[PDB]
């Protein structure tokens, strides 16, 4: 599956 | 409006004179858009997810509005699968997670 | 609760015993914890974010408390940055998205 987690 | 969560929250943006389908996402600090070509100044920045790191090009001061809901900051574009609408857009929609 | 985005959606979570931090991620399919122990039989598995894709440990029907409420679900352990508490499990605890 898929996990988006951003770091900025 | 109240978006559950069975499914990925999957909105209607407005930017850079485009419709699009966009992420809301809690866990994202920034907004990061697929490639597109934004007039206006950039620099370069990295980002970090679960596995690495990205290149993207940073505009400041953008207009976009979210499902109605107009708002202006930063966007981040590059070659991200999914519009990603991060929390710097979120908070000035006025959206929350409620439980 | 009512929760604001101006920070890090972050909360304790209670999973094997232990009390972690996590973020509430509803830009994520899927629960994805840090490198730690859980009992019981776990399925080798890859996931992707931005980055790329990771190698994953992947443990079903596990139970987990968010913040006072009771999840059991799949549950993914690997190298992620953060603690990550994705759409499978925040639609078990009536998490929405509200604005």
């Amino acid at each position: 599956a898929q996990t988006f987690y951003v770091d900025g | 409006p109240q978006i559950t969560l069975w499914k990925r929250p999957l909105v209607t943006i407005r930017i850079g004179g485009q419709l699009k389908e966009a992420l809301l996402n809690t866990g994202a600090d920034d907004t990061v858009l697929e490639e597109m070509n934004l007039p206006g100044k950039w620099k370069p920045k990295m980002i970090g997810g679960i596995g690495g790191f990205i290149k993207v090009r940073q505009y400041d001061q953008i207009p976009i509005e979210i499902c109605g809901h107009k708002a202006i900051g930063t966007v981040l574009v590059g070659p991200t699968p999914v519009n990603i609408i991060g929390r710097n857009l979120l908070t000035q929609i006025g959206c929350t997670l409620n439980f």
